[PDB]
This record gives structure tokens, sequence and C-alpha cells, in this order.
């Protein structure tokens, strides 16, 4: 369909996203999320 | 005069919660004052004390990441002999920390 009928709702109770769309748009957001989800490093400032 | 001094203080708050649930521990003190107005007469108050607000979360490896908001305050006292010890002047000193650790 279109890019304007995708609904994204935060569910903080299990720390997860809820995406509603077609079977090709759900796989499209799942590949974007795994690129924005990386582990961070610690900085100590003195 | 010849003076020596030493002072140690170790304080520890403990709090229990679940994953992805915000929790609050609070141990404060309230100071009420009488603002003698005529229209919008009100009891104004200040508040100071120990306070933690945490949001724990387990990572994929088994480590615990937290979103912290720590406040530790107490009441600083000026000289007791002068008149400003009887009015509404509790000089408050606080210590605020807001960060994220894992």
């Amino acid at each position: 369909a279109a890019a304007g009928n995708i609904k994204i709702v935060a569910y903080p109770d299990t720390n997860s996203l809820l995406v509603k769309g077609t079977a090709e748009q759900v796989h499209f957001i799942e590949m974007l999320v795994k690129a924005l989800d990386v582990a961070k490093r610690h900085v100590e400032l003195s | 005069l010849e003076e020596k001094k030493q002072a140690t203080v170790v304080s520890r708050p403990v709090l229990l919660t679940q994953e992805n649930v915000p929790a609050i521990f609070d141990n404060n003190r309230t100071f009420y004052t009488k603002l003698i107005g005529e229209r919008n007469v009100a009891l104004e108050h200040v508040t100071y004390g120990t306070m933690i607000r945490v949001l724990p979360r387990f990572s994929a490896d088994g480590q615990i990441e937290m979103s912290l908001d720590i406040e530790d305050g107490n009441d600083k006292t000026p000289q007791s002999d002068t008149t400003t010890s009887v009015d509404a002047l509790p000089e408050v000193g606080r210590t605020l920390i807001s960060t994220i650790a894992r």
C-alpha cells in the first residue's frame, strides 16, 4: 500500500514497538530497527 | 586555639522493582511558612531530602541498564545567634545527578 498507513505505537511495559502494516512494510521497519539498536560505551568526565 | 576534626557518614537507600517499571524512593522534609497576604493567601513550602527514581531494564547479555535521577539534600545552618534563625530561612544545599549507566 502506501507509506502513510503504517501505525507505530510504543509499548513500554515490555520495551518493544508495535508496527501494523502489510507483510512487506513490517519487514521494512524490522530491518531499520536492527540498525539503530547498538550497544553504547561509557565515558567518565573529570 | 588548636583544633582537629573528623567525620564519616555512610547512607544507603534500597528499592525493589520489576523490569521496565519506574519506581520511586523518597525521604524528604517539608518546611511550611506563613505568607500573610490578603487575596491569594497560601501555605508555601520547600522540600529537601534523598530521592531516587530508576527505570531498570535487562540487556541481552544479562547486564542491567538503569536511567537514574538522584537527589541528596540536607539543611545548611547559619549562625544561631543572629535574628535570621527565627524566620523562614532554611538555606538548603542539594546535589543532583542525572545519567544512564549499565
